[PDB]
């Protein structure tokens, strides 16, 4: 799939103490590259990828400055929100934000998009298009007016257009070693006899890099999927995932049964037997 | 409101007496208030925890992990308290 | 890089 460098806020109000608590991450792909919390003592923006603790002060200066900005202004988003709902000063809130750009085959944006969310719920989009907003009920609609009087579909349009895809492209070259590079999964099959229940067959794939994986289990030239018990993709923590797909087959047939595994670092599909 | 799943595996496959990781995967959760315990015999132990990212449906999730060598005696499990849950979610560790 | 321009709420 195209790469991809992307921007997840967090703020959630805090009234124990009247304020407010802010992140962010980075993501290129499924690669976590920076993080800020607005809790962190003298907070700063830091790096959560070697290729790019390489970047000067110039660099982290505007980061941390964004998001200082952004933890002072999203404290009164919330407040302006809360406002919106009519709602109690007791209750904790959430209001989510994300962003990004994917990279087109010529090298020029080809889906930027932009979100926000309040509790949990889809507050405001940017539209396909990126010159207009969609908002889901009335206090989104008061929002949605601020920022056409404001212009600011065409600054994120400008935005997504060009320093996100720009910045995309040199954050791949930083990191091409580990974020151009498909690992492919390591595959084996495990067998757990039972009492007098059947016998389960577990088809691991561990250190793979890219997240998107296809796991199935086959009998004779037939696909079995139907009755296949299949764990959500799990990150390892090192920077690969990891994924099993496990059914349950009569005694002495295991042999009869082979494990399908579809990975973009592999040279040709593969199969597996126990 | 969403209630979060959890998974709890080690890095790489265990061998007993080898120094390995510990993960528990606590998933598709909202709000993002959460207490997540990596529990050796019944006791939190001292587990890292990841940066709070989300999905594209907003739904959090986190990875809390810590060092560990497997062997036969020791029991280990993932305790989470959520406001979607009405008493802890416990998950025991396997080799699975 | 992020944006550093306004989102108003």
């Amino acid at each position: 799939g195209p790469h991809s460098l992307s921007y997840f806020y967090t703020a959630v109000s805090r009234p124990d103490r009247g304020d407010s608590r802010f992140f962010i991450v980075g993501y290129v792909d499924d690669t976590q590259f920076v993080r800020f919390d607005s809790d962190a003592p003298n907070a700063k923006m830091e790096p959560r990828a070697q290729w790019i603790q390489q970047e000067g002060q110039e660099y982290w200066d505007r980061e941390t400055q964004i998001s200082k900005d952004n933890a002072q202004i999203n404290r009164v988003n919330l407040n302006t929100l809360r406002g919106y709902y009519n709602q109690s000063e007791a209750g904790s809130h959430t209001l989510q934000r994300m962003y990004g750009c994917y990279l087109g085959p010529d090298g020029l944006l080809l889906r930027g998009y932009d979100q926000d969310a309040y509790d949990g719920a889809d507050y405001i989009a940017l539209n396909e298009d990126l010159r207009s907003w969609t908002a889901a009920d009335m206090a989104a609609q008061i929002s949605k007016r601020k920022r056409e009087a404001a212009d600011e579909a065409e600054r994120m349009r400008s935005y997504l257009q060009g320093r996100c895809v720009e910045w995309l492209q040199k954050y791949l070259e930083m990191g091409k070693d580990t974020l151009q590079r498909a690992e492919p999964p390591k595959t084996h099959v495990t067998r757990h006899p039972s009492s007098d229940l059947g016998v389960t067959l577990r088809c691991w794939a561990l250190g793979f890099y890219p997240k998107e994986i296809s796991l199935s289990w086959q009998r004779e030239g037939q696909d079995q999927s139907q009755d296949m018990e299949l764990v959500e993709t799990r990150p390892s923590g090192d920077g690969t995932f990891q994924k099993w797909a496990a059914l349950v087959v009569p005694p002495g047939e295991e042999q009869s049964y082979t494990c399908h595994v579809q990975h973009e670092g592999l040279q040709e599909p593969l199969t597996l037997r126990w | 409101a969403r209630p979060p799943k959890v998974q709890v595996y080690s890095r790489h496959p265990a061998e007993n007496g080898k120094p390995n990781y510990l993960n528990c995967y606590v998933s598709g959760f909202h709000p993002p208030q959460i207490e997540i315990d990596l529990l050796k015999n019944g006791e939190k132990m001292n587990a890292e925890q990841s940066d709070l990212s989300f999905s594209k449906d907003w739904s959090f999730y986190l990875l809390v992990h810590t060092e560990f060598t497997p062997n036969a005696v020791d029991q280990y499990s993932c305790r989470v308290k959520h406001v979607t849950l009405d008493k802890p979610k416990i998950v025991k560790w396997d080799r699975d | 890089t992020m944006y550093s321009l306004g989102y108003i709420f």
